[PDB]
């Protein structure tokens, strides 16, 4: 057949660009960085009524600094997650402190380039790093199957991020409050999502520097929905 | 874990004014028996650098190969071997010390005391102590074995610290070191009258003497001793 | 063609197309420049970004105190080859208490490249490196191919649009290897060579990176208002 | 590299199947039929040599027929150099049991091993499955007599009465017909032999071409006796039942 | 049979200010009843603000002190050139030692710097990693002999107030860096009265914000 | 040393002292022995003070990622269990470990005695170190289910005392904790040589040396 | 040792051995899971095109992984035993070390985190799989019902099928099933799993194998007399 | 380097044929015809010397092959593959078998051996089927005199009297006819000589024919007296003029 490790013509790893489109069939899921901290929100996207949505886990705590949301091939995201945790626990065993952003994301994109003929094949899926250190504060990074990593302001990644991404130009400036940034991923998942947006069939989480980081309940949300609903009415 | 078989004495070294001097006798012994009397302990790496090995003469022959090989590597791809990069007097310790700690660290250590003395590319003089067990020092004289219980004594009355090395010539330090050694053969029962001299100078360069013997001692009163207290014949 | 399925397979021509195609990712990168006086080694690099709300991606690696690089293609390669680089380096310093020569560090990088491309399984690194440094004869810039040939220049560039820089440097070849006791100046040189590859964009203050070595100057890399001066 | 010459031995096909373990179904149906057939008071093993010659020593040979144990017995349909690895393995696992336990090993255990180191060469290794189907029979004190098959897949299942090798189709509606769960030894004993007699593609069924056995708590009180027929005990059988 | 360990003698000492923090040790090596070096020296300069000493069998300290630069160097290179507190450098020496459970470092070991939130910090650590922050310690050969002194001279220790007789201590109040290097120095000069391994000189590394100072003092030669 | 720890109505109360020493040499007198886990659990150390450091703190990470995985925070059992195991592996080769892992979870108060022997017990009194003997003595004459706080803390603190006092290898300071469902509660450093004397005084005790 | 990469992308972002795997699950029996208020059902397909079968000691369909927890599957009959066994070994060790029984969701995890890397290793295939796994977690009578599959995702199910023809069945849940109000008894439940499985199965004879499990490790089959009544008066209601 | 072909060459094809074994018994055709004959009182093993050269030594070159004191082997199909096999067999007669009970395996558990070596060859990775096939003749107390044959893909057959190789078809009608089970060893020589002559195209005497029997112990051979229970190897080669004197009786 051919090489799993083979580059193309144009100088790209074939399986590292297959694997970005396995990414862009997941669903949605967008980040939000601000000075009060870094929401997280996802498209649940439940296959049938029976399925309890709760059950589904889009969104991950890495450390009490650190959170994660994921899109792709969730099921390759697990080690990818018990890795994240295990290198967070790790430093802070060794180093007696909590582990940088940076840092952290850069041990998780380590693990991407070791395939070859090591695992047979890249992660199909990305990840959403959202965390707050002493050194840098809040910041949100978007870690790829390719091994690279970019820090973002606010980034949407899975079946309809360049709308999203398009929306959040828009919509993104540095005097972001958290509540505003909440409504803000709220109302670009109802903008892409196929089904209608409510707190069954979508997630909120944010990471602060006093609380750490939170999965929203679906009491919550459902008010940040109504709010959402409201303030959409009022112009 | 071993033994050593075949053995050297004392190494003992100083610094002067301008470079270091470096002695060793030409002595291996096989304990009480002093079986090899051609054996050269001092063994120069280039034209800046002697290191005076005692010990385990095997051990001291594997060394020897080690710094050998150090040449030849350090040759490799580098058009600047008899230049900006040659070997270092610092570079060489640093390498020994490091493989005398990692054989101690194993338990297989080579038996040895190794003092390497050279001077660097700056013109400072360079003097360093490493033995089977890793341990490392510096100081202005330096001596192994018996050495640094006669040598040093007599050597630190010249240089006793570091303020005394510009005021300390060439013709003084040798007479010194030529006279611990006369002291040596006289008080060390597994030392010999033969033996090696060099000075590493940071003008004059490498000089490395042969052959030297201890001369000028002093026996005759022994003709006045007899009996071991009341005897009188 | 069909001789491009994997790194251990001559074309009948005796080229190797893999090798050829990790090539071609170099010059798909953005691009970086290098040059040199007998005093001081300067790198400067163009970063890149994915969009406005993204970090714009660093280019320049400290590998010692001494020595370090800017990289362009697949930044992952580059990490692996700049930790290979640090852990030989240290290596020098532990073991012979000696700062790692510049053109001995090129000529581990090229070893180790090569064996990527002579064996089954595995595939050539993607990505091109500028390496500079100040050891015990001078100031050095080196050019690192993932083909495994590494060069010793007075100056050059890689990445999209370098050859624009690269003649810029052949011209001005006699000017700046004299500006000796000058950091400013030849840092100057380096902006005004990386400028000749521009088009469209301009340079911003997130936008440029630029590192330094010299005599008594450690491996020092210039970020953000940093580098608001050479603007 | 190597990657060129590899066939890819444990992959599935776009209708979610074993490409190598179908295709070693198609080898074993070419193989001579063997039917086990489950009794009441016991279990017959009957199988079909393939075309034999006249000079084959017969009463010296064994190409269906095996012994696992004192307890156990299999019928082979396949390759039998492939049988014959596997059936030394599960003799070791049967000592292996005893040895650990003190007891001789259940039926379905062993089974289950035999049908475990099936299914991790299609699964794993990038190795041929073995081109073999086993019919078990065996006894122990939990369930009694009991019928077993596996097949290339490693996947297994219990029988009163089963055929693998060639022209299982006919001869499974054959058992179905006649079949019934009051049955005896003697009974079954005659099943089996008009099943062949009915399902082969030689002309006429011989005593030269078949191996026989009997799996019978007919020994003396409480125990079981396996019976591997000889030739001549198994011409006698065809005259009793009138086949011959 | 072949011992891989030795005693090279040395002591050391560590006292933590309001505001900075000593590191002092000897500079005498020794083997048995031999004088190795009048001056080698046993206190380094870490980076990240940080002195570090450990000694007793020297070839395991200057081990110690070389990976722990090196774990300096590598903080660096793979956290952003974050700088290394005093806490997490204390932690990482614990797992250096550790490492060596089963053929251990056979030194004494003792850290001095400053903490985050700018008061001076100085760690000690077992052969085997157990460590503790310390107002003041002394390790080596004449440890016992110190830190009694500095129990009364800095902690105020069985130190009473006059005319309460008991009822009231001595209240603690801190110490400047020239009162604390008189007790320094004075603790030295009585070590090397009375331990034979002690002595020919005193090096003492202070640490502020400002960075890292040195001073010299020399001992008795006997 | 001297470490105890007991079950009482409500939740457990953890006492240790904090000398450490070489030999006859007093090395240190402020080490803390309790560790704290996480703020439910806590560890006390007896023996090798690297041993029990080093242990402890590796369990405090794999107690974390347990949370992490299972989004509960583990048992008193479980974490008890894990260093048990972990020693276990080293067992003859020469650790030197006396802890006790106290803690409140689902089935209430815990408290489990761990060592390098092996041993792995859950009890609702402990005392582990040189110590131990003389601790024992107050602790099991005046232990009481039905405990108040107040009168819980103080007798842990009394039982350190009696060893304190008559041990050469224990004394120092008295380091006081309370474990609720709540999590735990640091009840404070208390010198031995300053709270003898303010024992014999208000208790009437130790009429055999003079003050 | 045998390190090919056999699970790879496509180009268009598709592993296709994961895909194949979901088509051997297709064709494996039905299986389906239905929990109530106070228990889980578990129904499996058998097909009758084997008879002349031992059904005391043919392999059965619903396996005991501790005395609380089941599993149920869908696909390659030899690939679940491997799952099964590895399960089994899990359920053990975990009471071997933390001195519990595994949560059902747990145990889940651990299966679907095996399927999952069999996806991304060198030298091996996708398990052809797809388990329901049910259960009551220790000291707690909330059911829980879970499915796997082979490229390792995993989640929970109020009622949930898998196999051949489980669209239909999955169908006849989504309108018969209420979320507000569950089967409040295990009639009810068992009822309703009957049910959803004669609108598959064919015949109601030997077809349908039934096994009931009740909180505190309370698991039982049910034979073909009592499962027979169940389809007796499921078709004489019909008849209106 | 490292041997990468860690996966099978021998694979099942749509209609259940392993290609390879089949081709290899497409070798074993080619091959010059040996055959096996077994008697009462012994067994005989027979092949032509098909000497490559005339100044090749066909001496040198031994087809027929002792295994063990009372076992031995013949083939049909390539050379190299048979030497190697015979080392083989050998070896593990002894490592599996006489290292372990001190006596000598049985002929149908040496076959069993060689026969697991060939299966082997056929499944494990990066290999070939062997391409012969063997026919072992041998003694043992317990089974008495017995012939086998062995083909590429592991299986084994025991047989009265069988031919391999280039004319097996018509070798093995003509001993159909001759064959009973009341032959004397001089009687299966006498048969196998004149089955043999048929394939035979060139030269047939002693020199171009290879023959080797399994019968009575040979005290003459064993090389040492003194011990009553060992009596000598049942195995002989046929010399060339022992041969030819049966061939003036033909
Ligand atoms: C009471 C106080 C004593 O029983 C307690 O049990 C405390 C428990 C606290 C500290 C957690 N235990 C000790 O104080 C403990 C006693 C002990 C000593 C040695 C082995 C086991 C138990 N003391 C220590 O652990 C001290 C703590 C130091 C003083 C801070 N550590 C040492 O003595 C070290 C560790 C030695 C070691 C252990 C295992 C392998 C190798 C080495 N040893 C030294 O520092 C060397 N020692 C210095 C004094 O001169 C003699 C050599
Ligand atoms: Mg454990």
């Amino acid at each position: 057949d051919r090489g799993v490790s083979t580059f193309s013509p144009e100088g790209r790893l074939f399986q590292v660009e297959y694997s970005l489109e396995a990414i862009k069939l997941g669903s949605t899921a967008i980040g939000i960085a601000t000075k009060e901290g870094v929401v997280l929100g996802v498209e649940k996207r439940a296959t049938s009524p029976l399925l309890e949505s709760d059950s589904i886990e889009k969104i991950v705590e890495i450390d009490r600094h650190i959170g994660c949301a994921m899109s792709g091939l969730t099921a390759d995201a697990r080690s990818m997650i018990e890795h994240a945790r295990t290198a967070a626990v790790t430093h802070n065993l060794y180093y007696d402190e909590d582990i940088n952003v940076e840092s952290l994301t850069q041990s998780v994109c380590d693990l991407a380039l070791r395939f070859g003929e090591l695992m047979s094949r890249p992660f199909g899926v990305a990840l959403l790093i959202a965390g707050h250190d002493a050194d840098d504060g809040y910041q949100l990074f978007h870690a790829e199957p390719s091994g690279t990593f970019y820090r973002y302001n606010a980034k949407a990644i899975g079946s309809g991020s360049e709308g999203a991404q398009a929306e959040l130009l828009n919509e993104w400036h540095s005097s972001l409050t958290l509540k505003e940034a909440e409504l803000l991923v709220l109302k670009i998942l109802k903008q892409v999502m196929e089904e209608k947006l409510d707190e069954n069939n979508a997630q909120l989480s944010c990471i602060t520097k006093q609380d750490g980081f939170k999965i929203y309940d679906n009491e919550k949300t459902a008010e940040l929905i109504k709010e959402l609903k409201e303030k959409e009415a009022a112009e | 874990t071993q033994q050593p078989i075949v053995t050297g004495t004392s190494v003992i070294s100083m610094k002067y004014d301008n470079g270091v001097i470096i002695a060793a006798d030409n002595l291996g012994s096989y304990g009480s028996l002093l079986r090899f009397n051609g054996v050269e302990r001092l063994i120069p790496v280039g034209d800046n650098t002697v290191v005076g090995i005692s010990g385990d003469i095997s051990d001291m022959q594997h060394i020897e190969r080690l710094l050998k090989d150090l040449v030849t590597e350090n040759a490799y791809d580098n058009p600047l071997a008899d230049a900006e990069e040659a070997l270092e007097p610092s570079y060489i310790f640093e390498y020994l010390a490091t493989v005398m700690y990692q054989r101690r660290s194993k338990m297989n250590p080579l038996w040895n005391a190794i003092i390497v003395a050279g001077v660097q590319s700056n013109g400072d003089q360079f003097l360093r102590y490493v033995n089977l067990l890793g341990v490392t020092y510096s100081s202005p004289t330096l001596a192994t074995g018996f050495g640094a219980h006669m040598a040093n004594p007599l050597l630190r009355k010249v240089v006793d610290r570091e303020s005394d090395i510009p005021k300390t010539t060439v013709q003084v330090a040798e007479e010194a070191i030529v006279n611990a050694m006369r002291v040596l053969y006289y008080r060390d029962a597994r030392s010999s009258r033969n033996f090696s001299l060099a000075i590493i100078d940071k003008n004059t360069g490498l000089t490395f003497k042969k052959n030297l013997q201890v001369e000028n001692m002093k026996w005759d009163f022994a003709k006045d001793i007899k009996g071991y207290g009341t005897q009188k014949i | 063609n069909n001789y491009d399925g994997d790194t251990v397979t001559f074309s009948p021509t005796g080229r190797l197309f893999q090798v050829e195609y990790a090539l071609e990712a170099i010059k798909q990168g953005s691009v970086t420049v290098g040059l040199r006086s007998n005093t001081h080694a300067v790198l400067v690099a163009l970063k890149r970004n994915a969009d406005e709300l993204s970090s714009y991606q660093k280019k320049i690696i400290k590998c010692d105190e001494h020595m370090g690089l800017s990289l362009a293609g697949l930044a992952p390669d580059a990490r692996v080859l700049s930790n290979y680089l640090r852990q030989q380096c240290n290596y020098s310093s532990l073991v012979f208490n000696r700062k790692l020569a510049v053109e001995r560090a090129g000529h581990l990088l090229c070893d180790k490249a090569q064996k990527n491309t002579q064996s089954y399984g595995g595939r050539p690194y993607g990505v091109g490196l500028l390496i500079i440094g100040y050891d015990k004869s001078g100031a050095h810039l080196l050019e690192f191919q993932p083909s495994g040939n590494v060069t010793e220049l007075y100056g050059t560039a890689i990445g999209a649009r370098s050859q624009g820089a690269k003649t810029y440097l052949e011209r001005t070849l006699d000017t700046f290897i004299k500006i000796d006791g000058n950091p400013d100046e030849l840092i100057k040189a380096g902006v005004e060579a990386i400028s000749q590859s521009l088009r469209d964009e301009s340079l911003t203050v997130d936008n440029l990176s630029i590192a330094i070595v010299g005599k008594d100057t450690p491996f020092t890399i210039y970020d953000g208002e940093a580098v608001a001066k050479y603007i | 590299g190597s990657r060129r010459y590899d066939s890819r031995t444990t992959i599935f096909s776009p209708e979610g199947r074993l490409y190598q373990v179908e295709y070693a179904l198609e080898s074993i149906s070419h193989a001579g039929t063997a039917i086990g057939i489950m009794a009441s008071d016991g279990i017959v093993l009957a199988a079909e040599r393939k075309v034999t010659s006249t000079l084959l020593e017969q009463d010296t040979s064994t190409e269906k027929l095996y012994k696992l144990n004192d307890k156990i017995a299999v019928a082979v349909a396949g390759l039998t150099a492939d049988a014959e690895i596997l059936i030394n393995t599960a003799r070791i696992h049967a000592q292996n049991y005893l040895k650990t336990y003190n007891e001789d090993i259940p039926v379905e255990i062993l089974v289950r091993r035999l049908s475990d180191i099936k299914q991790g060469y299609t699964q794993h290794g990038g190795l041929r499955p073995f081109g073999v189907s086993f019919i078990y029979a065996g006894y122990d004190d939990r369930y009694g007599y009991q019928l077993y098959t596996s097949n290339p897949s490693g996947n297994y299942t219990g029988w009163k009465a089963i055929s693998v090798g060639a022209n299982t189709s006919a001869a499974q509606t054959l058992l179905q017909m006649d079949y019934k769960d009051d049955m005896k030894v003697d009974d079954a004993i005659e099943l089996a032999l008009k099943t062949l007699s009915k399902t082969t593609d030689s002309s006429a069924l011989t005593y030269d071409r078949l191996e026989f056995a009997t799996i019978r708590k007919g020994a003396n009180d409480g125990e079981v006796y396996q019976k591997i027929f000889k030739p001549q005990e198994i011409k006698d059988i065809l005259v009793k039942t009138g086949i011959t | 049979q072949f011992n891989p360990y030795g005693d090279n003698g040395g002591t050391i000492l560590g006292i933590a200010g309001e505001d900075f923090a000593v590191l002092a040790g000897d500079t005498r090596n020794i083997t048995d009843y031999s004088i190795n070096s009048r001056y080698e020296p046993k206190v380094f300069d870490c980076g990240d603000n940080i002195v570090m000493s450990a000694n007793g069998f020297a070839a395991d300290g200057d081990a110690l002190v070389k990976r722990f630069k090196n774990s300096v160097k590598w903080y660096h290179f793979d956290h952003n050139d974050k700088k290394l507190s005093i806490n997490s450098a204390a932690r990482n020496i614990q797992h250096l030692l550790y490492s060596r459970r089963f053929f251990p470092y056979y030194v004494y070991n003792i850290i001095a710097g400053l903490d985050e939130d700018g008061k001076g910090a100085v760690y000690s650590f077992d052969p085997v990693g157990s460590y503790q922050r310390e107002q003041c310690r002394a390790g080596g050969a004449a440890a016992s002999l110190i830190m009694p002194f500095l129990d009364n001279q800095v902690n105020f220790k069985n130190q009473y107030e006059p005319g309460t007789n008991g009822k009231v201590k001595k209240p603690l109040k801190y110490l400047s860096v020239e009162e604390v290097i008189k007790l320094v120095r004075d603790s030295f000069t009585s070590a090397t009265e009375r331990h034979i391994q002690v002595g020919d000189g005193l090096e003492i590394l202070i640490v502020t914000k400002d960075g890292v100072r040195k001073e010299f003092y020399e001992l008795k030669r006997d | 040393t001297t470490t105890l720890a007991f079950k009482f109505r409500h939740g457990v109360i953890v006492a240790a002292d904090s000398r450490a020493t070489a030999g006859a040499y007093i090395a240190s007198q402020t080490v803390k022995k309790v560790i704290e886990i996480n703020p439910y659990l806590l560890g006390t150390m007896a023996g090798g003070a690297a041993d029990c450091s080093f242990w402890e703190r590796l369990l405090a990470r794999q107690c974390r990622i347990y949370e992490l995985r299972n989004k509960e925070r583990i048992s008193v059992a479980a974490a008890s269990k894990l260093l048990a195991n972990m020693v276990y592996q080293y067992k003859g080769m020469g650790l030197s470990m006396g802890t006790m892992i106290c803690g409140w979870d689902k089935r209430g108060p815990g408290l489990y005695y761990v060592d390098s022997e092996g041993n792995r017990i859950s009890g609702a009194t402990f005392s582990v170190g040189s110590g131990s003997v003389y601790a024992y003595g107050v602790l099991d004459s005046n232990y009481k289910w039905d405990l108040s706080v107040e009168d819980a803390l103080y007798l842990g603190k009394r039982s350190i005392l009696a060893a304190a006092h008559r041990d050469a290898y224990s004394g120092g300071s008295v380091n006081l904790y309370h474990v609720t469902e709540d999590g735990w509660i640091y009840h404070g450093n208390h010198d031995v040589g300053e709270l003898f004397w303010k024992v014999k005084e208000e208790e009437g005790s130790f009429n055999n040396v003079i003050g | 040792g045998y390190d090919r990469a056999l699970s790879i992308f496509s180009p268009d972002g598709h592993i296709f051995q994961v895909e194949y795997a979901l088509e051997a699950v297709k064709r494996g029996t039905c299986a389906v899971g239905v929990k109530g208020k106070n228990c889980v059902v578990l129904g499996c397909e058998r097909r009758s095109t084997l008879k002349l079968q031992d059904t005391r000691i043919t392999p059965s369909k619903v396996s005991k992984i501790d005395s609380h927890v089941v599993l149920s599957f869908s696909g390659l009959n030899a690939d679940s035993r491997i799952l099964i066994e590895k399960a089994r070994v899990e359920a053990q060790s975990h009471r071997l070390t933390l001195e519990d029984p595994v949560t059902v969701e747990y145990l889940t995890r651990y299966v679907a985190g095996v399927q999952q890397r069999y996806t991304q290793s060198g030298g091996v295939r996708p398990f052809g799989v797809s388990t329901l796994i049910a259960g009551f977690d220790p000291r707690d009578d909330e059911p829980k019902l879970y499915q796997t599959e082979p490229s390792g995702i995993y989640s929970s199910w109020s009622a949930q099928t898998i196999g051949r023809n489980s669209k239909t069945v999955r169908e006849f849940l989504e309108k018969n099933y209420d979320r507000k109000e569950p089967p409040a008894t295990v009639e009810e439940c068992v009822k309703l799993t009957v049910r959803s499985l004669l609108e598959v199965v064919q015949t109601g004879a030997k077809n349908i194998e039934i096994t009931v499990v009740k909180p505190d490790s309370d698991i039982v089959a049910l034979s073909s007399e009592e499962i027979n009544q169940y389809v007796t008066q499921i078709e004489q209601e019909k008849q209106e | 380097m490292t041997d990468r072909y860690s996966f099978s060459l021998t694979t099942f094809s749509p209609s259940g044929k392993l290609g390879q074994i089949d081709y290899a018994l497409t070798a074993v055709k080619q091959g010059v015809t040996s055959l096996g004959i077994k008697a009462t009182n012994g067994v005989v093993i027979a092949t032509e010397k098909k000497s490559s050269s005339p100044l090749a030594m066909s001496e040198t070159l031994s087809k027929v092959s002792l295994l063990t004191p009372d076992i031995g082997a013949v083939y049909s199909g390539m050379g190299p593959d048979y030497r190697v096999l015979v080392d083989k067999s050998r070896k593990v007669a002894h490592t599996s078998y006489k290292r372990i009970y001190g006596e000598y395996p049985p002929t149908k558990l040496l076959v069993s051996e060689v026969a697991k070596i060939m299966q082997e060859a056929t499944q494990s990775g990066g290999v070939r089927p062997f391409g012969v096939s063997l026919l072992i003749a041998g003694h043992d107390e317990f089974n008495g005199f017995s012939l086998y044959q062995v083909d590429p893909s592991g299986s084994y057959f025991p047989w009265k009297a069988t031919a391999i190789g280039k004319g097996s078809v018509a070798a093995k009608t003509f001993l159909e006819k001759r064959w009973n089970d009341e032959l004397e060893l001089e009687d299966a020589i006498h048969i196998a000589l004149l089955t043999l002559k048929e394939s035979v195209e060139g030269e047939f005497n002693g020199d171009t024919i290879e023959l080797a029997i399994i019968g009575d112990e040979n005290p003459d051979l064993l090389g040492y007296t003194g011990i009553p229970t060992d009596k000598g190897p049942r195995f002989r080669k046929l010399t060339s003029q022992e041969i030819n004197d049966r061939l003036e009786a033909l």
